[PDB]
């Protein structure tokens, strides 16, 4: 199975080692080192993603 | 027509070809017990068959009296004033069928009636 | 070695059928008639028990001619219905505007319609069980039970419908397509009575003639249900 | 006083003013029973509305006779007067329409 | 005949039945039976249904409503 | 040892011989997109001849914005 | 498959014009000498030359049909020939099923409509004081 | 009432009195619910086979129930058909050339009556009693009688 | 295992029967002209007349087709002796007040 | 046992006088779907009225 | 700020659904009352009173004799024949 590139090697999906997508994964605290905010909504999100002023 | 069954027998994709008249010619056959007595039996069907030059003759027969056949069949129920399929102009007098006296005038007066009509002198 | 067939010299129940039938002709009274009938019913089982006890040849050409003869019996019961559907449709100019009632397209065609589909799934799971090498003692039941209803229903429509056969063309071929297909069901309780379970299993004609008997049967009836209630 | 008015007005007329020649509704086929029954049925509305004395159902009646026997007639004619006459029931009182 | 594979992708065995404990949604159980006996089936049977009774009741719309709202005279 | 539930494998091959049975190029196995299209066009023939009772009996009268010999004029 | 034929659906005697493809083409194979390479002039013809089962391949067919015949178990096929096996019963009763829950419905409910305006719910109402139901079957009008 | 199963189990026993759901869920009360000469083929049965069938079996006998009402409403029907206009005779209506007799050649019981005419022939039959000649039916009234589906 | 007839066979042949049929019919009225406006009324022009006074209330209700018209059969006459339409709608009114 | 329960049965009253079904088609044509219990009982008196037997029996109430 | 806590998920899968399916009944609903699709026994419309007040159970008349009517002005038989007096068997009452 994905042993040569007839097999599949080197196909995402078919080969084991290569997933079909390719997802940035989920992080704990921001690369300055600063936790992550959270931010829980409760209502809709913007139409246009405009922020509101500080 | 080959005489070896080693040389294959040339065949179209469709429902009418040599592969598909294969498939279903020993469907009922008690004589085709194995393959090389089957595609012996077979090809003997087919050079007798389909390999006689005025065979063909004969298809094209059946096919025109075939599709004059259809379109009669098919004529009387579309066009023909007098056949009725639906319903709708049965249940009511003769006097108010107007749908059904539609077909009537133009029934009446085919193409070709028009164009032999004129050639009665040559009888009279 | 043998020969290829084992050669039938003499019968005579030709004879008997053939004068049973003469009887029908010269009948004084409808009685002997009535009795006739019977004698045609046993000599016909006795012809059938000679099918039966050719299986002791062990001919595997026996049971394809049998099937392609039961292939011929049912075109020729289609093309009879087909005549009964060519007369219905002949005068078809003249109905719907007589002074008669046509029969209502809510009850009776719809209740038939199940009832006739239960038929065919009771015949259809015999034969899933010939298939198996198994039976199911009540599925005989119920086919009777079936066939009672049937019989039933059809006997009180005739009785109170209010016309008649003399009123018009029209009615005179909802009676008689209506019959045809009664008879052709009365057939099938005369097939079906001796329904059994043989050890031979796949090699009995009776299965599958039953099998492809009942699914005319109920075939019809759409194509009347559709051409008289609908 | 139009060369189409015959044609104007209703496919009857046609033969109303040519009583003797083919029926636009009818001239494909030279069986004219259907073309009998609907002058018959003309000749019986006629007389419900005007009443036979008129004289536009007499002449309905004549345009029947054209096309429809004697012997058809007077057979009808005899259901028409008893009142059995399945053309001439008044609608109201049709059966067409009850139990499908 | 064309062969071709099986085309059941469901689950194969739910397990031995104990009072009826670990097994799927009863939706869930239906749609794993169709697909194990085949879905030709079901369509080819309920095609014709289903043709008859929408030509039948279109009529509702397409025969009595829009007629009163659309007859010229 | 491994082994394959014999309810889901595939169907066997016919066998290559000199007689060798083929419906591979037939294109009868199945009902087609043609078939489905058909069946489209009959259920839009039967609803647009119950919505539209008057176009078996169109109009007349022709306006063209170039004329009858302009390709969209004829359809 | 219900109806029976020589070739295919031999159910009666259960012949088979090719062995399983299981066997290995040294213990059978089908019957085709079709490809056999010319014979030399010095072989001399033995036997009678005849199809039939002086041939080793037709004499293995014959034998195998006829000891296949006892096996020790079920040799299982896949579902889609037991789909196929059963495919008329399993569409007829999905047929009885749509009767009873999708046309029981709408006949029901035509029935009712009917009783309180004197047609159908399919159906133009008539102003022509004529008393029934009148058709049912709208679209064949 | 018992507290010691889910209502769903409990719901499942119930429809499951005749061992139905039983049978369908074990393969051997399957087979040992057969009778001993066909236990010997079933093993030779797949399960695909064995819950097909029961599926085919269980949906036609569960659509029974719903066939006999059907039917009892059609017999319910037709015990209490309304009367219908007596029908006018119109031009082709009622045309006879010959007696009714092909039932009765020889004895040729009401010959004015249609074949199936009760009315005709229970007048019919009245006469012949008063002639003191018996004849069988249309005594009884209706509503006294069992099976005629015409009681209130 | 070989196969005959199409796969689908009886749906294919079933529905695109069908399919053809009502095609086809439709070419043939675009062809012909023929109008495809349902009517399921008699188109007795009189008599529609009578039934629209009927709805406007102008004749009183109940009252049959045969009350209205200038020719009698003999069945109709027999039956306008009998015939009390004032009568049918006191007891028709009768039977809406017991039923509310 | 079919033919023979029902031949015993006095025939239902099939047909009616053309003119008086008209004069109350609602009542006859569609009583039986609004009430068929009332319907029935309706039915069974015209059958004692018809064949003269209404004094010699007692139909139920309904 | 008040309402915000007020909204779980339930509280919006129990407005959101909640609310679609009120409008659905609020205008469905008059489309089955007259169309006569709500059961009988739980409303009865104006058309089904209409209908059923025009119904009754004692019309005595139009009993006949004969199976048709020939026309003429004495129409079908409307006396019971003689020979069919006192031949029902009617239960002791
Ligand atoms: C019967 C069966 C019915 C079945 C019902 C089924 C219901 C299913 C569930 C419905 C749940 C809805 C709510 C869920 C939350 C919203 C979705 C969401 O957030 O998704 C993520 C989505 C995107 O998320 P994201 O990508 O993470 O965000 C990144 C960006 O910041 C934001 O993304 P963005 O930057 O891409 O922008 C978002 C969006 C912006 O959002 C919107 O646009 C939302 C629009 C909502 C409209 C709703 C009202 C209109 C309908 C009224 C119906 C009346 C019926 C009356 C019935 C009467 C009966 C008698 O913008 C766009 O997408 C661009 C659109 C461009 C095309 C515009 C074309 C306009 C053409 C107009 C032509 C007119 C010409 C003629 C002139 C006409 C003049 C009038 O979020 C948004 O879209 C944000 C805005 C959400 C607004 C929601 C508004 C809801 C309003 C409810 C009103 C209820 C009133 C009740 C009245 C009283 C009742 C009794
Ligand atoms: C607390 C108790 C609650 C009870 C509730 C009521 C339940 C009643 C169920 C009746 C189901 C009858 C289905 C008939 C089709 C044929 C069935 C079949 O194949 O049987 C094979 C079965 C065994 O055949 P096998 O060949 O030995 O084995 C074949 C298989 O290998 C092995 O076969 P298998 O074992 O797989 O068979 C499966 C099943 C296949 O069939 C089904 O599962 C179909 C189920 C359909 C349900 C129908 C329910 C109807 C209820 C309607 C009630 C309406 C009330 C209206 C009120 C109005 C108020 C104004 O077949 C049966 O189980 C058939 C019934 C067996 C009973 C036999 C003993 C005599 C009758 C006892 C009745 C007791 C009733 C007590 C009521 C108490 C209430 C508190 O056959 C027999 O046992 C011999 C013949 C007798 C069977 C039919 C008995 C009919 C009894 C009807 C009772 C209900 C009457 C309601 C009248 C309502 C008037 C208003
Ligand atoms: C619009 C809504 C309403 C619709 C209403 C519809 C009404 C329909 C009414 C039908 C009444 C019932 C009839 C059938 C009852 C049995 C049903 C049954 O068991 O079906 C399941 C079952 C399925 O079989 P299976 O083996 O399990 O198939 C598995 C798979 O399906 C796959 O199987 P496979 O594809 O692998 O093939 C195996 C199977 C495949 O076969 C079948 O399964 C047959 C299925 C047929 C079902 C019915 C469909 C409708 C057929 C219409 C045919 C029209 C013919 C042309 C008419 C022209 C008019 C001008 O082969 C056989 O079983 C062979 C059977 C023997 C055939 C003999 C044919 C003889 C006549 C040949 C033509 C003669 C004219 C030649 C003209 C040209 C001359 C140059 O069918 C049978 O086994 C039945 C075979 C035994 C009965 C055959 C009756 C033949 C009658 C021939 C009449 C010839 C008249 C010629 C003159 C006409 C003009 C004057
Ligand atoms: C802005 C405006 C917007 C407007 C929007 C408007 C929206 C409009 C929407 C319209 C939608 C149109 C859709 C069209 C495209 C359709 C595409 C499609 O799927 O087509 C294919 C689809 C299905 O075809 P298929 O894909 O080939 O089927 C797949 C199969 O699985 C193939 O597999 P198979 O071959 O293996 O199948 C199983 C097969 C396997 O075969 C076998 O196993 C072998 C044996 C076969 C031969 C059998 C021989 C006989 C068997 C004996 C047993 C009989 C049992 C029953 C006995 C009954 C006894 C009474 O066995 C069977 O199927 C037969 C046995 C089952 C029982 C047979 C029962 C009897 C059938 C014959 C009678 C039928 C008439 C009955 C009438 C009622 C009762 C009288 O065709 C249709 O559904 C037909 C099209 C219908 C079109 C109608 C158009 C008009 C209606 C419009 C309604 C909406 C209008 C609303 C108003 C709008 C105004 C604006
Ligand atoms: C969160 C969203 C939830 C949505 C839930 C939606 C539920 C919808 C439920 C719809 C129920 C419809 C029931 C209709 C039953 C009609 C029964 C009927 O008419 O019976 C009579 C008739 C026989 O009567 P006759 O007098 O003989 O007349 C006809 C022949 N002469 O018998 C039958 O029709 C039997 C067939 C019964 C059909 C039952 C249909 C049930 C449909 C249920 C749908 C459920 C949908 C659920 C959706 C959930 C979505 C989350
Ligand atoms: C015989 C009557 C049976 C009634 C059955 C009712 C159910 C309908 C569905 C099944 C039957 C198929 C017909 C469906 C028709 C649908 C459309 C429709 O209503 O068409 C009506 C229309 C005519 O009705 P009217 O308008 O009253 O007449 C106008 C002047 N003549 O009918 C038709 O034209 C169609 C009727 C014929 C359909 C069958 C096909 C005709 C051609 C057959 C050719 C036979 C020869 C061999 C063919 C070989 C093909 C490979
Ligand atoms: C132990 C006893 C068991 C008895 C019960 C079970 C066995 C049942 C056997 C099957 C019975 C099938 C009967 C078929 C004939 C039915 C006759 C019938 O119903 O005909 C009437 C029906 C409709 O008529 P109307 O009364 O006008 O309808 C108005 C509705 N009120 O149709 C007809 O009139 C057509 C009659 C056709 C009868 C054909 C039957 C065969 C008769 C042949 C007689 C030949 C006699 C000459 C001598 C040769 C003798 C062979
Ligand atoms: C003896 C009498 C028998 C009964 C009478 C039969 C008469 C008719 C028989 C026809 C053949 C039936 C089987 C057909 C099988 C099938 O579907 O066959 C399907 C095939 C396609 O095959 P595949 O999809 O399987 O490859 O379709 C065709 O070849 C033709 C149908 C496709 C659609 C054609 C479109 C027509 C356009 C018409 C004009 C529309 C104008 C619209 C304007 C907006």
């Amino acid at each position: 199975k994905a042993s040569t590139l007839a097999t599949g090697k080197g196909i995402p999906g078919i080969d084991p080692k290569l997933p079909t997508h390719t997802p940035p994964a989920s992080y704990d605290v921001l690369s300055s080192g600063k936790a992550r905010p959270v931010q829980v909504a409760k209502w809709p999100p913007m139409p246009g993603g405009v922020p509101l002023p500080k | 027509p080959p005489t070896r069954l080693s040389t294959p027998l040339y065949s179209e994709g469709g429902a009418f070809t040599v592969n598909w008249w294969r498939n279903r010619y020993g469907l009922y056959s008690r004589r085709q017990t194995d393959p090389m007595l089957a595609e012996f039996l077979f090809r003997q069907q087919v050079k007798e068959w389909f390999y006689d030059v005025p065979s063909y003759n004969y298809a094209a027969l059946v096919g025109l009296a075939l599709g004059i056949l259809v379109a009669v069949i098919w004529r009387h129920f579309l066009f023909n004033p007098d056949v009725y399929v639906r319903r709708q102009e049965l249940r009511k007098m003769w006097p108010d069928r107007h749908r059904q006296f539609a077909y009537a005038v133009p029934y009446l007066n085919p193409q070709l009636k028009n164009l032999l009509l004129p050639y009665k002198n040559s009888f009279i | 070695f043998e020969l290829n067939i084992n050669i039938i010299n003499y019968n005579y129940l030709g004879i008997i059928i053939t004068v049973i039938i003469s009887i029908y002709i010269y009948n004084n009274s409808n009685i002997i008639s009535v009795y006739n009938s019977n004698l045609l019913l046993i000599n016909i089982n006795i012809w059938m028990k000679y099918n039966i006890l050719d299986m002791l040849n062990l001919n595997v050409l026996d049971y394809k001619i049998l099937l392609w003869i039961v292939v011929i019996i049912i075109s020729n019961e289609i093309l009879l219905f087909v005549s009964f559907y060519w007369i219905y449709y002949h005068n078809y100019i003249n109905y719907y505007h007589v002074n008669i009632l046509i029969l209502n397209s809510y009850n009776i065609v719809y209740n038939n319609i199940i009832l006739l589909t239960l038929l065919s799934t009771i015949v259809n799971i015999k034969f899933y069980n010939y298939i198996l090498s198994y039976y199911k003692y009540i599925l005989s039941y119920l086919i009777y039970y079936n066939n009672y209803m049937f019989n039933n229903k059809i006997i009180l429509e005739y009785k109170n419908n209010s016309n008649y056969t003399n009123d018009s063309v029209y009615m005179t071929s909802y009676f008689y397509i209506i019959l045809l297909h009664y008879i052709h069901i009365y057939d099938s309780i005369i097939l079906i009575v001796v329904y059994n379970y043989v050890n031979y299993k796949n090699i009995n004609n009776y299965y599958i003639n039953i099998n492809i008997y009942y699914h005319l049967i109920e075939v019809l009836y759409i194509v009347i249900s559709i051409l008289l209630y609908l | 006083e139009s060369a189409d008015a015959l044609f104007v007005g209703t496919l009857d007329r046609l033969t109303a003013e040519h009583p003797h020649t083919d029926d636009p509704r009818f001239a494909f086929q030279s069986n004219q029973w259907n073309n009998c029954e609907l002058r018959f049925t003309q000749f019986c509305r006629c007389t419900r509305e005007l009443g036979e004395d008129d004289p536009r159902c007499k002449y309905q009646y004549y345009r029947a006779q054209t096309v429809c026997h004697e012997f058809l007639l007077e057979d009808w004619m005899e259901h028409r007067h008893r009142g059995t006459c399945d053309l001439d029931i008044m609608p109201d009182r049709q059966v067409i329409h009850m139990r499908g | 005949h064309i062969p071709h594979p099986v085309k059941y992708v469901g689950p194969r065995r739910y397990g031995r039945y104990v009072y009826g404990m670990n097994r799927p949604p009863v939706l869930r159980q239906v749609k794993d039976w169709i697909d194990w006996t085949g879905w030709n089936s079901v369509f080819g049977g309920f095609s014709f249904q289903v043709a008859f009774g929408l030509m039948i009741v279109s009529g509702v719309y397409l025969n009595n409503y829009r007629a009163t709202h659309t007859l010229y005279y | 040892y491994k082994t394959e539930n014999p309810l889901y494998k595939d169907d066997e091959p016919f066998a290559k011989t000199c007689h060798t049975f083929d419906y591979t190029r037939e294109g009868t196995e199945k009902n087609g997109l043609g078939y489905y299209c058909l069946m489209g066009l009959w259920a839009s023939i039967f609803i647009w001849d119950s919505l539209y009772t008057g176009a078996t009996m169109p109009t007349g009268v022709h306006r063209y914005v170039w004329g009858p010999y302009f390709p969209t004029a004829w359809f | 498959k219900h109806f029976f034929t020589d070739g295919a659906n031999d159910y009666v005697t259960g012949w088979e014009n090719t062995p399983p493809l299981k066997f290995p083409a040294s213990v059978m194979k089908p019957c085709d000498y079709s490809m056999t390479k010319p014979i030399p002039k010095h072989w001399k013809l033995r036997g009678s030359g005849i199809h039939g089962p002086e041939n080793t391949d037709l004499m293995k067919l014959v034998l195998w049909n006829r000891l296949k015949q006892k096996r020790p178990q079920r040799e299982v096929p896949n579902i889609n020939y037991l789909k196929d096996s059963i495919r008329l019963e399993l569409s007829v009763n999905w047929w009885l099923m749509s009767c009873i829950f999708l046309w029981g419905p709408w006949l029901h409910w035509g029935q009712e409509y009917q009783k309180v305006h004197e047609q159908p719910p399919w159906a133009m109402k008539r102003i022509d004081g004529l008393r029934g139901e009148g058709y049912f079957t709208w679209f064949l009008e | 009432i018992s507290t010691s199963e889910t209502l769903n189990q409990k719901i499942l026993r119930w429809l499951d009195v005749t061992g139905m759901l039983t049978r369908w869920h074990s393969r051997r009360e399957f087979i040992l619910d057969m009778d001993p000469y066909f236990r010997k083929n079933s093993g030779m049965w797949t399960e695909w086979e064995r819950k097909t069938l029961l599926f085919l079996f269980y949906c036609c006998t569960l659509a029974t129930p719903y066939s006999a009402y059907l039917d009892l409403q059609e017999l319910k029907h037709q015990g209490t058909k309304p009367p219908r206009p007596v029908s006018l005779e119109s031009r082709f209506m009622n045309q006879r050339r010959y007696d009714f007799t092909w039932m009765h050649p020889q004895d040729k019981f009401c010959s004015e009556c249609r074949p199936v005419e009760l009315e005709c022939k229970k007048m019919c039959f009245d006469r012949y009693r008063s002639m003191d000649y018996r004849m069988y039916g249309f005594q009884r009234p209706r509503i006294q009688t069992y099976y005629s589906f015409s009681t209130c | 295992g070989r196969r005959l007839l199409h796969g689908n066979y009886f749906t294919r042949y079933l529905f695109g029967s069908l399919a053809v049929i009502w095609i086809a019919e439709y070419a043939a009225a675009c062809q012909y002209g023929i109008p495809r406006h349902r009517n399921p009324n008699w188109m007795w022009s009189w008599w529609l007349e009578k039934q629209n006074q009927i709805k406007n209330g102008e004749i009183p209700a109940n009252t049959p087709g045969y009350a209205m018209v200038k020719w009698n059969n003999e069945a109709e006459q027999r039956w306008l002796k009998t015939l009390n339409v004032e009568a049918m709608n006191e007891e028709f009114a009768r039977r809406r007040e017991a039923y509310y | 046992w079919i033919y023979v329960n029902e031949r015993q049965r006095e025939p239902q009253e099939n047909v009616m006088d053309h003119e008086e079904f008209f004069r109350d088609f609602d009542s006859i044509y569609l009583g039986q779907v609004f009430d068929h219990h009332r319907f029935a009982e309706w039915l069974a008196r015209r059958r004692a009225v018809k064949w003269g037997y209404a004094d010699q029996i007692h139909i139920p109430p309904v | 700020g008040s309402i915000e806590q007020f909204i779980n998920l339930r509280t919006a899968r129990m407005f959101i659904y909640g609310g679609v399916s009120a409008v659905f009944l609020y205008k469905a609903t008059p489309v089955m009352y007259r169309w006569e699709m709500l059961p009988t026994f739980l409303v009865k419309t104006e058309a089904y009173k209409a209908r059923e007040a025009m119904i009754a159970f004692d019309n005595m008349k139009g009993i006949v004799y004969g199976p048709y009517d020939k026309g003429g002005l004495e129409g079908p038989p409307t006396k019971i024949p003689e020979t069919s007096v006192g031949m029902m068997k009617v239960d002791p009452m």
